[PDB]
DNA sequence: GGCTTTCGTCAACCCTTTGCTTATCTTCCCT
DNA sequence: AGCAATTTAAATAGGGAAGATAAGCAAAGGGTTGACGAAAGCC
RNA sequence: CUUAAAGAGUCAACCCUUUGCUUAUCUUCCCUAUUUAAAUGUUAGCAGCCGCAUAGGCUG
């Protein structure tokens, strides 16, 4: 920690090309964190799209002109042409966000349901989401076992369509590390 | 600490403890308002950041003050802090590794003798001997400890690091606490297809492996929800102890996620500390 | 005499109406014993000259308490009228004097 | 990966407690694996191990002493003495309701080897007494350990049987350590040459004398290994755990 | 030639008076 | 036709008496639960 | 195919009687419950008289 990770995860994601991933976090606020960290780096909102699907009402205040901080929920973006294939061209502004966004920094569980609901269509959004875009799922450490079973399930499926995986933890333990990379080489 | 009642009972030990120290106490779970919790964070973030001497101007640093924040594992997760030193109740090795990891974030001075002082038992042990350590940790039914002493499942003295995670051991998991864990990470997370396994295969087909493995799979958890200073289901505003709480930001709106096992009796919401058993 | 009462101060009352113990009132009536060492004021009358407040015995120690006096009397030795009056002072106060 | 089959609350009585010369009581598992071969026979599915634990268990007699058995007068050529009293050997009778656990392996639904065992279970005799009643048994499976454990605690409530080992004998250590003595199998003393008067007369056939281990009841979520407390039929023509000595 | 019935044959104590174990419970997290 | 305000503190202490006794009878039963060996009619 | 296989414990009852737990007790001292304030919400849905009306209108 403290070494910029997610910024190493951004430079080996551009090395190969223009970037299109998926950096999926556990927590909003490292996700507001990372988003911070590509905003005043060199990531503006017509390539990131900060995804925390619960619209929390934590503000900032003081002031706001002088804030320089607390980055939101606009994504100018570009809409691609997926949309047109979903039900009643994509939704409004959230599902928007998530298919259409070249870098998606969001919570997890915005990816997890790829690999498949039990009812409904909430398996589409995540799935062509995966399906073109990488995955970069940093400190997978802190899940829970199922949690961690899902997203290396997520790693499969990403995996499955020709996309990179970048996980990014210090802490591993080779068990974690080795069945990552089993779910990927399958 | 482990979990909420923990923290405030060693918050209420703490407050009521008499010492020539100036102990100045701050509560840092999670069950707490919307407005309460956020102003925490903010505070927190801005107090233990330590690449400067910004903090200088954030506490009372020219009195000699004891500034200890009792936390729950919100803290060892994706928090940017850094503290002098920390006292850690046992419940997984990773956790051991991630309160290392604040303590001394940001500066790069050594310690000399010992800034770790890591608990002897987890208090689970007073409540439940057979099990202490699943609360937060891969103990659990099928993966039990042989002993609960950290003196038989630790070291004594040891320099933690992320090298005893790293390394990776599954013999003697019945009596050290990394061998345990790393036990548990290969006997779940396997390469087998099973039900609620990793490579699943002919499950996908079926509606198995998002039921039997449900992502963020957590108690029935009901929202208590403060509306304006007024609490909604069974509540009660308490007033904490008075003694020692260095910071206590209000609340008036926001909501608070009881488990329904502590919904059956009051949570007793009080400002300085969320959730308790009273 | 109260413990828990969530009152600090309880008073005998009789069916409502305030009133006085009796053994106030026959504390107050064998209050007579001049007749002990350091006697400047009347004390009760009590087998060793015992008194709560003062946390003193005045016939406690010095061999004029009232078994000693009893053991006498009933021996032989001639008790003096005023120790002879305290012995039947306690007496009529009452008393398990065994032991 | 390992599947169970659990039939909780075996309420069965007139269990022939006499098991063995030494020992009267609870029926050792040589019986319930004996059970477990016998529906290996009946039923076909092939069991290696069975945990069985004690929910009620009660010999009939006092506290010193088993009641026993008014004997009918069931031998050839006794007629004539059949008006007076049978006479009576020792054969101590008890109740106990029990709790089963089987280790089977299935490669079909869970409804049919429920079926199986009930079928099993309604023609069956635990320790030589009349299943009075059992709840209907219930599949669970383990895959992991705390799987394993699952399935473990799936029996409460009853007292497993673990065990504990023979350091001198079985005497001293009944008394020195308290636990209970019970047979872990059987020694072969003689071949038997007469096969007349068998059930088989093909099934080679021993003279036995049982060995006797040393074993510990412990309520089976107290129990941290469940192979500890399954029993199986081992190569010393004896019976064992699976997880071997309980420490 | 067994075979089945009934009658005769051979014995002799030092006892003690409940526990065995003791039941399958919430931290993160975001939706 | 619902609205009923907030904090603050709930007493320190001294005592809970010893001396006596706590019955003596008389009962508490046995009745069946025997297998080999040996005469001795009997198919 | 489980020390497998198998087995009726039956019966009967008089616990009696007797009794002295008495004795004497000082609870007691102490003291600030203090300070506020719109009841608003139309706050009333009436009295006659024009009429067959308990339909509908008028009068203040």
């Amino acid at each position: 920690t403290g070494k910029g990770k997610t910024l190493a995860n951004l430079k080996l994601l551009q090395h190969f090309g223009n970037v299109r991933c998926s950096f999926g976090l556990g927590m909003v606020s490292l996700t507001k964190q990372t988003a911070k960290q590509f905003l005043d780096m060199g990531v503006d909102y017509n390539s990131a799209a900060m995804v925390t699907g619960f619209s929390k009402s934590r503000f900032n205040l003081g002031s706001e002109s002088l804030d320089q901080d607390e980055v939101s929920v606009e994504y100018w973006g570009q809409t691609s042409s997926l949309s047109k294939v979903f039900p009643n061209n994509n939704a409004g502004f959230k599902n928007k966000k998530l298919l259409s966004a070249p870098i998606l920094v969001t919570t997890t569980d915005h990816l997890v349901k790829a690999s498949g609901v039990k009812k409904g269509n909430k398996q589409m959004l995540p799935y062509v989401r995966c399906m073109h875009s990488d995955l970069v799922l940093d400190e997978i450490d802190d899940y829970g076992i199922e949690d961690m079973v899902v997203l290396a399930r997520l790693v499969y499926l990403t995996a499955c369509y020709g996309n990179k995986v970048i996980i990014s933890s210090a802490t591993i333990t080779p068990a974690i590390s080795n069945i990552f990379y089993e779910a990927y080489s399958s | 600490t482990t979990t909420i009642k923990d923290c405030v009972a060693v918050t209420q030990e703490l407050q009521n403890w008499e010492t020539d120290l100036s102990i100045k106490i701050l509560c840092y779970h999670s069950r707490f308002v919307g407005d309460t919790k956020a102003q925490m964070e903010e505070y927190l973030s801005k107090v233990l950041n330590r690449k400067g001497d910004e903090y200088k101007k954030f506490v009372d640093t020219t009195t000699p003050t004891a500034y200890i924040v009792v936390a729950t594992p919100v803290v060892e997760v994706g928090r940017d802090f850094d503290f002098d030193w920390a006292i850690i109740e046992p419940s997984s090795e990773r956790s051991i590794v991630q309160c290392a990891g604040r303590v001394l974030r940001h500066r790069s001075s050594t310690p000399t003798t010992h800034n770790i002082h890591i608990l002897k038992y987890p208090f689970k042990f007073y409540r439940n001997s057979n099990i202490c350590y699943d609360v937060a940790g891969y103990e659990s039914k099928g993966y039990k400890l042989k002993s609960k002493n950290m003196l038989d499942i630790y070291k004594k003295e040891s320099i933690v690091n992320s090298v005893n995670r790293l390394q990776g051991d599954a013999a003697f998991y019945t009596k050290s606490l990394t061998a345990l864990e790393h036990k548990v990470l290969l006997d779940k997370l396997t390469t087998d297809i099973a039900d609620t396994n990793v490579f699943v295969g002919g499950w996908q087909l079926t509606a198995n492996p998002h039921e039997y493995c449900k992502w963020r799979r957590g108690t029935k958890n009901e929202d208590l929800v403060l509306t304006d200073g007024k609490w909604s289901g069974n509540v009660t505003t308490t007033k904490p102890i008075q003694s020692k709480i260095w910071r206590k930001w209000q609340g008036e709106n926001g909501s608070i996620t009881v488990p329904e096992y502590l919904l059956d009796k009051t949570i007793c919401y009080n400002d300085f500390y969320g959730g308790y058993e009273n | 005499f109260v413990e828990n009462s969530k009152l600090s101060k309880q008073l005998f009352d009789l069916n409502g109406q305030a009133a006085m113990h009796d053994q106030k009132i026959g504390n107050a009536i064998r209050t007579i014993d001049t007749w002990y060492e350091d006697a400047t004021t009347p004390i009760a009358v009590e087998p060793y000259g015992s008194v709560v407040r003062n946390g003193v015995a005045y016939r406690a120690g010095n061999k004029t308490d009232l078994f000693t006096l009893m053991d006498g009397a009933v021996n032989g030795k001639s008790l003096t009228e005023e120790d002879q009056m305290f012995v039947t002072a306690n007496l009529i106060r009452g008393g398990v004097f065994g032991g | 990966m390992r599947k169970f089959i659990i039939v909780k609350n075996v309420k069965v009585d007139g269990i022939n407690a006499k098991s063995s010369d030494i020992t009267v009581g609870m029926p050792p598992a040589t019986t319930f694996c004996g059970l477990g071969e016998t529906m290996s026979i009946k039923t076909g599915i092939v069991v290696k191990a069975v945990s069985y634990g004690s929910v009620k268990f009660e010999v009939r007699g006092s506290r010193f002493n088993t009641s026993v058995t008014k004997f009918a007068w069931q031998d050839r050529g006794n007629g004539g003495k059949a008006n007076n009293n049978s006479p009576i050997q020792p054969k101590p009778l008890a109740d106990g309701v029990f709790t089963l656990c089987f280790e089977v392996e299935w490669e079909d639904c869970a409804e049919v080897l429920v079926d199986k065992v009930t079928n099993f279970i309604n023609t069956a005799r635990i320790a030589g007494g009349t299943i009075a009643s059992f709840n209907k048994p219930f599949v669970k499976v383990a895959k992991d350990a705390e799987e394993l454990a699952s399935v473990k605690n799936a029996m409460m409530p009853c007292y497993v049987v673990v065990d504990c080992g023979v350091e001198v004998n079985i005497f001293e250590d009944a008394v020195n350590r308290k636990l209970q003595p019970m047979v872990n199998g059987y020694k072969k003393l003689e071949k038997i040459v007469d096969n007349k008067h068998m059930r088989d007369k093909f099934t080679p056939a021993y003279l036995a004398t049982p060995t006797y281990t040393m074993i510990g009841y412990k309520m089976v979520s107290n129990v941290d290994n469940f192979d500890q407390a399954l029993w199986q039929y081992g190569e010393n023509t004896k019976v064992k755990t699976i997880g071997g000595i309980y420490n």
